[PDB]
């Protein structure tokens, strides 16, 4: 059982938390379903651990993708979800439920988890 | 491991993949945009119990072994986790076996979706 | 206060780089007049040098801005311009001549000048 | 520096700017968002020789003295460059100055065009 969005959104202690970061958002139906993914890793910013995420649409991996980013001692969900449009160089971002604790680092992250930094650099993300 | 478009470019050409069984690079290196975004460990779990592994999203069910899918045929004779690493070499050796079929790249779904018929040289302009 | 996104577009020097990161976009005027800007910062990425810097729309700042990285000796301007949507909240993001070289670390790079962790964290960008 | 959204408002609660001649803390915090994005070394060099300066772009014309722009009056008494410090209170204590001038925050531009007329308390919750 790996710890996957598609996890957080369906376990029991946790589906609650997915709700909240979601809300007011339309997401995709393959997000909850479970896209492509790769392993959660651990971010500390501050004296605050996450477990951070990512997956992307099936077949379709560059075009739509999503980054999460959750603490279990808040319980709390934070995301980015992000289409692109290779012919125009473009990339539209949907910020979901960003607190103002991860507002400036907590979104660097959550870009970092999409770019690839993060997976490359595990370990220069601690601020 | 997360690849950049050209460092994978240049990697599958080293592997002996552009023109390989007629099919160009780029077409190789689009495959491994929309099926993985270049990303070597990329897993998808499918509804009848099998899991597509690494940068070329190769299935469990026919080709690689996971150890947790019934019926596999193990056709690269390969553990699936092999196809996660850095290197991707076991993922490009699975890849001509599979592509060696009469309907070729229509194999990978995102292939079939993004590249085909397309101008994939796009994928290796600006390449060194 | 003065190595700034505007001198490097009329810079003798640096104008033909900053033309060949634009070309094809639509940036709005006020980037090259010069908008809100703060000072330049130095990152490393690899064991090449480049100077980051950022600006936006003059009162409007949280709404439209932008960012670049350069390599005086390589030549090389790559940016990133975001607007964001005052009634979605949509943050649109338009990449400006990143090469592969800097497809992954640089655009995360960008972004931190976007969002603040490059101005609060100046040393902590400085990917291997 | 790039202060938090919450850091902020904090800071300028702490300065006594909440409810100053009557605006509200969110008319502070939208008013910096807008003309700085909370940054406080933020310049923006205007084409009649002055300058705006720090987190609320207070002007080198009739604010501060930066030296190099013409009809000076610097009726705060101060270096622009005081107002390009990474603490807000040199800022904070020249903006009480200016807002009192008559036409209130209708001295900042993005104020008017950003904050005026919204539900600026917005800018101050989850904090």
């Amino acid at each position: 059982d790996d710890l996957t969005i598609s996890s957080l959104a369906k376990g029991e202690t946790t589906k609650a938390a997915f709700n909240q970061m979601v809300q007011g958002h339309k997401l995709p139906a393959w997000v909850m379903k479970g896209g492509t993914y790769t392993p959660a890793q651990t971010v500390t910013l501050g004296d605050e651990t996450y477990q951070v995420m990512s997956a992307c649409k099936p077949h379709d991996c560059g075009s739509q993708r999503i980054a999460v980013m959750w603490s279990e001692k808040s319980n709390q969900m934070t995301g980015l979800f992000s289409t692109i449009d290779e012919k125009t160089s473009q990339e539209k971002l949907t910020w979901l439920n960003v607190n103002d604790a991860l507002s400036i680092d907590g979104k660097t992250v959550l870009f970092a988890a999409l770019t690839g930094s993060l997976e490359n650099h595990p370990d220069g993300f601690n601020f | 491991k997360v690849f950049g478009r050209c460092e994978l470019a240049a990697a599958m050409k080293r592997h002996g993949l552009d023109n390989y069984r007629g099919y160009s690079l780029g077409n190789w290196v689009c495959a491994a945009k929309f099926e993985s975004n270049f990303n070597t460990q990329a897993t998808n779990r499918n509804t009848d119990g099998s899991t597509d592994y690494g940068i070329l999203q190769i299935n469990s069910r026919w080709w690689c072994n996971d150890g947790r899918t019934p019926g596999s045929r193990n056709l690269c004779n390969i553990p699936c986790s092999a196809l996660l690493s850095s290197d991707i070499t076991a993922s490009v050796n699975c890849a001509k076996k599979i592509v060696s079929d009469g309907n070729g790249m229509n194999a990978w779904v995102a292939w079939r979706n993004r590249c085909k018929g397309t101008d994939v040289q796009a994928w290796i302009r600006g390449c060194r």
